[PDB]
């Protein structure tokens, strides 16, 4: 009959849809068993149906302010730096503060330096720079 | 390069002769309000280490206050650059 | 029948130990188009040395570099150090000693159970080893006679374990009788 | 100088490795529990 | 499913069967209808999601059975999906 150990086994077996060795014989036991059977059907069917998708498997300035794990810099004395230093827009002023306060100095000393620092930071360092250089780089290995 | 070609036509249009020189500081440029020093291309031109810059140098407010730029030959904009597997227990993801 | 069982278990233990040892030793685990000592060319890779075949310098063998998330690092470590295949070989060795010591100290009839546990555990270790090896490799190809030697070692080891437990059960049945 | 530089289903064991790891680990826990009970019973024998 | 998954499914079937047999019949203090042949049948049936006709009653046997059940659920659900 169902002691605590046998009852845990009955329930586990029902959830894994792996059949039983005993089943409740009384009215109360059968009510409990019925609801557990229904729960198992809905949940297992849903697991299998969604396992029909999980089957094998940041891009704004706002997104950049959102991501604090990424540290992002500009040329140390560069028109990007000067535009951040003398900025009047809120986003760029926040970026200028982050550059001035993201320690150590996120600033690099050459554009290719910032590129390679990003290309050698596994996405933990980002570069703020002119759009032409990015277009050339994204177009070139 | 692109600016080396442009400088060739810059010299053609100006008629003058040019010597292509790089910036040692390797920076487009900016100024330290405390040292009153200019860096990179602007530092070179503000200090006379050169006389002209047909290069990817950028016009901006701070540098214009201390040196003379030309008419912008191309526009640009700031932008962001970033670095471009099933779990062991992926079977719990559904 | 009986008496033959001890011989069969002994033979099996030696065979499994030898097969697994050879497998860990040799290098024909994977036939892939990789790079020999440092183009592309078929390379019999093993647990430790990837070696070149059908090449301008075939026969040049190089130690595989198992490193270019923490899980990736831990798997790379567990695969670089073939801890699971090696543990399999060590366990098989300890099992062999237990089977051999059975002839002596025969009154204990409790060391043979130890032999069985060692053999079965060796099998489980072999399985984990195959899983990690394949997973790591995944991050056209084929498997060589070394890989299948490892598999046969697992099958024989499990059979030898079953026989050991069977004879332990018989010994206690006789003792209780 | 920008465009002319242009240079840019089966299920694998890696997907279901976790379930294999759990299976073997469980087999181990089971063998351990069994041996512990066996040792306890061996010592339990009224000497 | 890939060739490797099938190979390791077979290896695991053998392993689960051997461990269930060992864990159920090794203790002399137990002397369970779980000999090696019955163990192999229990495992095969569990994998094919069919009936059992026997279920481990001991704690250790139940641990083995539970993990084999979970493994079967994930692998067969994945085969069907």
């Amino acid at each position: 009959e169902f002691g605590i150990f046998n009852s845990l086994w009955f329930s586990l077996g029902a959830f894994m849809r792996q059949g039983c060795d005993i089943s409740p014989r009384s009215l109360s036991g059968r009510i409990v068993g019925g609801v557990w059977w229904f729960f198992t059907l809905i949940i297992i069917s849903s697991y299998t149906a969604n396992l029909a998708a999980f089957l094998t498997v940041i891009e704004s300035a706002e997104d950049l302010s959102k991501q604090t794990e990424i540290a992002y810099g500009t040329l140390d004395s560069g028109s990007t730096k000067e535009f951040f230093r003398r900025s009047k827009i809120a986003v760029f002023d926040k970026m200028w503060t982050y550059m001035r306060s993201a320690e150590p100095s996120v600033f690099v000393r050459t554009t290719a330096e910032g590129v390679a620092r990003v290309r050698k930071s596994k996405g933990k360092y980002a570069y703020l720079l002119e759009s032409t250089m990015n277009e050339y780089i994204e177009q070139r290995k | 390069g692109y600016c080396v070609d442009l400088a060739a036509e810059i010299a053609k249009h100006c008629g003058f002769k040019y010597k292509l020189t790089i910036v040692g500081d390797g920076k487009y440029g900016a100024r330290d309000a405390d040292t009153k020093i200019w860096n990179g291309m602007v530092g070179e031109l503000v200090y006379g280490k050169a006389d002209i810059a047909i290069a990817p140098l950028t016009i901006t407010l701070v540098r214009e206050e201390v040196i003379d730029f030309s008419k912008p030959f191309m526009s640009l904009g700031i932008s962001i650059m970033i670095k471009k597997k099933p779990g062991v227990f992926s079977f719990l993801d559904p | 029948d009986r008496g033959v069982q001890m011989l069969l278990t002994t033979v099996g233990a030696f065979a499994a130990f030898s097969l697994m040892t050879i497998a860990v030793g040799t290098d024909y685990w994977l036939y892939s188009r990789g790079v020999c000592k440092t183009e592309e060319v078929m390379t019999h890779s093993g647990l430790w040395r990837t070696c070149c075949l059908e090449g301008n310098f075939k026969g040049l063998c190089k130690q595989i570099d198992h490193f270019p998330d923490t899980a990736e690092y831990f798997l790379r470590a567990v695969r670089a150090s073939s801890i699971f295949p090696i543990l399999s070989v060590i366990l098989l060795f300890m099992g062999g000693l237990c089977i051999a010591a059975s002839e002596f100290y025969k009154t204990r009839h409790n060391i043979i159970l130890s032999a069985g546990i060692f053999f079965v555990s060796a099998g489980l270790s072999n399985i984990i080893g195959i899983i990690v090896y394949i997973s790591a490799n995944a991050g056209s190809y084929s498997y060589g006679w070394s890989f299948y030697f490892g598999a046969l070692s697992f099958i024989i080891a499990e059979m030898v374990g079953v026989l050991a437990v069977h004879m332990f059960i018989d010994r206690h049945k006789q003792l209780r009788a | 100088w920008w465009y002319d530089k242009g240079e840019c289903s089966a299920l694998s064991l890696s997907n279901v490795a976790g379930v294999f790891y759990i299976l073997v680990g469980g087999l181990g826990l089971a063998m351990l529990v069994a041996l512990i009970e066996f040792c306890y019973k061996s010592r339990a024998e009224a000497k | 499913l890939a060739y490797e998954i099938w190979m390791c499914i077979v290896f695991a079937y053998i392993g689960v069967s051997v461990v269930l047999f060992l864990v159920s019949r090794f203790s002399p203090y137990e002397w369970n209808e779980f000999g090696i042949f019955n163990s192999l049948w229990f495992s095969l049936g569990a994998f094919m999601r069919q009936g059992c006709d026997i279920s481990p009653r001991s704690l250790s046997g139940r641990i083995v059975g539970g993990v084999w059940w979970f493994f079967t659920l994930i692998i067969i659900s994945s085969y069907t999906a």
